[PDB]
C-alpha cells in the first residue's frame, strides 16, 4: 500500500535526504521553507510504511495566468513500477481539478529524461519549450518544459461557454 | 526538477 503524508518540519530533513539522492539538483534552504508552507501541494509517498518518494508543488503567476509548478515529483530508483509517481500526480492534479480556475500544470525536466517524458505523456503534458542550459553542471543541462492544459471553460451552459472549435 |  501507498500512502501520502504531509510535509511538517517533524520530516523536512527527509523529504531533503530523499531529494538529495533521486535528484542531482541541489536545492537550498529557502527551496525547503516554501514547501512549509504549500500545503497539500507538498507530499511525501510511502509503501508499506517507508518514504520513497515526494512530491513539492506551488502556485505560479507566470505568463498573466494561474499556474501550478511540479517543482520536484520522484522516487528512489527501486521503486519507479509501484504507481507511487501516478498516486502522487493523481493528488496534485485533484487539487487542481476541484480548484477548477488554474490554467495549466507545468515542469521541467532534462531532454534526455524519456522515463519522465513518457510517463507524464500519459496525464496529457506535451512539451511545449526546450531550454539551453537550464540545469547546471549536470549532463544533459538543457531541458525540455512539459505542460498540461487545465483551463476550464466558464459559463452555466452550452451558449455562454467558449472553447476549442 | 527544478532548476538549475
Ligand atoms: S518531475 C520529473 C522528473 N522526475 C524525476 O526524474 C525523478 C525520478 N523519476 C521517478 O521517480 C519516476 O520516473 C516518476 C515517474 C515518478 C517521475
Amino acid at each position: 500500500r501507498i500512502e501520502l503524508g504531509d510535509v511538517t518540519p517533524h520530516n523536512i530533513k527527509q523529504l531533503k535526504r530523499l531529494n538529495q539522492v533521486i535528484f542531482p539538483v541541489s536545492y537550498n534552504d529557502k527551496f525547503y521553507k516554501d514547501v512549509l508552507e504549500v500545503g497539500e501541494l507538498a507530499k511525501l509517498a510511502y509503501f508499506n510504511d517507508i518514504a520513497v518518494g515526494a512530491v513539492c508543488c506551488r502556485v505560479d503567476h507566470s505568463q498573466n495566468q494561474k499556474r501550478l509548478y511540479i517543482m520536484t515529483l520522484g522516487c528512489l530508483a527501486p521503486y519507479r513500477r509501484l504507481g507511487i509517481g501516478t498516486k502522487m500526480l493523481n493528488h496534485v492534479l485533484n487539487i487542481c481539478e476541484k480548484d477548477g480556475t488554474f490554467d495549466n500544470i507545468y515542469l521541467h525536466v532534462q531532454i534526455s529524461n524519456e522515463s519522465a517524458i513518457d510517463f507524464y505523456r500519459k496525464f496529457g503534458f506535451e512539451i511545449i519549450e526546450t531550454k539551453k542550459n537550464y540545469y547546471k553542471r549536470i549532463e544533459p543541462a538543457d531541458a525540455h518544459v512539459l505542460q498540461k492544459n487545465l483551463k476550464v471553460p466558464s459559463g452555466q451552459n452550452a451558449d455562454v461557454q467558449k472553447t476549442d472549435n | 526538477m527544478l532548476g538549475p
